[PDB]
């Protein structure tokens, strides 16, 4: 009868507005992970195995080596108030207790997360994650007090390889420990459609230099949505037994579903 | 990065003592030491300071630490020309001590100052936005994040000499005072381990754009030099002055917003 938490990125596809591969691109990244002889190789999607597709992002998440995806780089001029917004159409309002976005390349200096309250509706961001949010986001740093405040504990490119981000929904917030008795937080944690808002990467003025490699480097790369969650239906089902129409909706009592 | 970083002697030189890595698992629990031998005989047994700053094209990563259980350990980073920096980074596999200081040198190692230093008790080094800030350094886990450019400096940032001094460097150093190795299951066997001295440091790569005053498109493993053929008919290594063909018109550094 007890609810069972399972990875919310299983057998699901991220709806990504932009993804590498469709054009021919040549990109280079730090030699921390790729380990190429010159740390330079060409991104592509035609190759069946090297696809950076949506499914690869949300999969078993092999610990030894998990399939990674790269977003479009600065070559596509992706630096605006709004940018690539890859979204998650799971199919149920999963209570995402713990979120982890293992970055394949590095932690972007400026980025955010946007969550959907109801299907096809607007986006309710959880929190902003930038070390200089007072400019890009116009908000106080070192978020503390419920609002989608900034974050600077892990903002700059500290790891430079296999970056780790702890998007602890139930921790690091004033309402961290009142999850089971916080009506707003219960609505906060549940997200119909996950969407990481990589709104902009604050450039360091290197654009005037316009080196072909560097522009191809200051890009985004989500190695895996190490995100877990479950149907918040009082676990009428230890696992949302799908219904006839081949989707995910919850089990229920009182002659309901 | 991609150059020599002189420092003191490497490990075990004055003491042929066993050294081991008390690395930690993903469960925040230490693992059994991966004891090895430090020497100066073979590359595998000889790991000079150059290991961190060299072409890292191989899957295994280059390790490094202090010289011989010495607190006042410094890293010398010689330059053959002027350089440029973007922001401050700090990677330190060993537990990051509060006594961390970031310092910048102006020209030919002839200047020194406490450029930036932040920690929970920044007094350990010896507005509260640049001198030092709290809630930024912790003893654990073992295995500081700050940005040099000021919040008002992000926008309206031309490339004239008025800002060159902020991000023009000649040498690099760093000092750590507090000594500590993050806790382990040291009682792994009946006999306690020995000679566990180590300062696990991952690597140091502070990327610096080829200083060309934001004019040159190409500046003369392969490494970044300091000579630029800046466009807009500009001459000089720093490209701070334009050609006399139409220099009579007043001008300052070509800000990237419009390249005036
Ligand atoms: C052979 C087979 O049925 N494979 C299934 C597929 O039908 C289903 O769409 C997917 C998740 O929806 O899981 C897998
Ligand atoms: C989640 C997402 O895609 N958001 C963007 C939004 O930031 C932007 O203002 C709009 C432009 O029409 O496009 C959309
Ligand atoms: C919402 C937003 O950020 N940008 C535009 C907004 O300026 C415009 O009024 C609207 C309708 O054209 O489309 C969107
Ligand atoms: C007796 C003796 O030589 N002891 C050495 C000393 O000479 C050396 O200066 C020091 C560190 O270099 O290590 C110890
Ligand atoms: C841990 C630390 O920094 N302690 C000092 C304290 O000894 C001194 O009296 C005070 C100035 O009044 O500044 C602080």
């Amino acid at each position: 009868c007890m609810p069972e938490f399972v990875n919310a990125a299983f057998n699901v596809t991220v709806v990504a507005t932009n993804t590498c591969g469709t054009p021919p691109e040549e990109y280079c990244v730090q030699t921390g992970v790729t380990g190429v002889t010159k740390s330079c190789h060409l991104c592509d999607a035609g190759q069946p195995h090297l696809q950076h597709g949506a499914a690869f992002l949300t999969d078993y998440n092999n610990q030894a080596d998990t399939t990674w995806w790269q977003s479009q780089t600065m070559l596509a001029g992706v630096q605006y108030p709004s940018s690539i917004n890859l979204t998650l159409h799971l199919g149920k309002a999963f209570d995402i207790t713990y979120v982890r976005l293992k970055f394949h390349t590095s932690r972007p200096e400026s980025f955010a997360i946007y969550k959907r309250t109801w299907e096809d509706g607007p986006w309710i961001p959880y929190q902003y994650y930038s070390g200089s949010c007072e400019n890009t986001y116009s908000k106080a740093n070192r978020g503390f007090i419920q609002q989608a405040l900034c974050t600077d504990e892990f903002s700059d490119i500290s790891p430079l390889t296999g970056g780790n981000v702890a998007f602890s929904t139930l921790e690091g917030r004033p309402s961290a420990y009142n999850f089971d008795n916080s009506p707003v937080l219960q609505e906060w944690v549940t997200a119909t459609d996950i969407s990481v808002t990589l709104n902009r990467l604050n450039t360091f003025g290197d654009e005037v230099f316009n080196r072909p490699k560097v522009l191809k480097s200051y890009y985004y790369a989500i190695s895996d949505f190490a995100v877990g969650g479950r149907c918040k239906c009082n676990g009428h089902a230890s696992e949302c037994m799908k219904n006839e129409f081949d989707k995910l909706v919850c089990n229920c009592k009182h002659n309901t579903y | 990065l991609g150059r020599k970083l002189r420092a003191d002697t490497m490990c075990g030189q004055n003491a042929t003592e066993l050294f081991c890595f008390y690395s930690e698992n993903a469960d925040l629990t230490c693992r059994q030491p991966k004891c090895d031998k430090c020497n100066a005989a073979h590359s595998h047994l000889a790991h000079p300071p150059s290991a961190m700053a060299d072409s890292s094209f191989r899957f295994p990563r280059t390790w490094w630490q202090s010289a011989e259980d010495v607190h006042r350990e410094k890293i010398q980073l010689d330059l053959e020309a002027e350089f440029y920096f973007t922001h401050l980074i700090m990677v330190f596999k060993s537990p990051r001590p509060a006594a961390m200081v970031l310092d910048r040198s102006q020209d030919f190692g002839k200047t020194w100052k406490p450029y930036k230093y932040f920690a929970t008790n920044c007094s350990a080094t010896f507005k509260k936005g640049a001198i030092c800030t709290s809630r930024y350094s912790n003893p654990f886990p073992c295995t500081v994040i700050f940005r040099a450019l000021s919040p008002p400096y992000d926008i309206e940032n031309p490339y004239s000499a008025k800002v060159q001094e902020q991000l023009k460097i000649t040498n690099l150093r760093v000092r750590l005072l507090k000594r500590q190795s993050c806790p382990c299951q040291i009682n792994d066997l009946n006999a306690k381990p020995h000679h566990f001295m180590h300062y696990a440091v991952y690597d140091f790569i502070v990327k610096g754009s080829c200083f060309c005053n934001g004019h040159a498109d190409q500046c003369l493993f392969h490494v970044v030099h300091g000579r630029c053929m800046c466009k807009h008919n500009t001459a000089g290594s720093h490209c701070q002055h334009c050609a006399p063909l139409y220099n009579d018109r007043p001008w300052e550094a070509a800000d990237g917003r419009t390249g005036a």
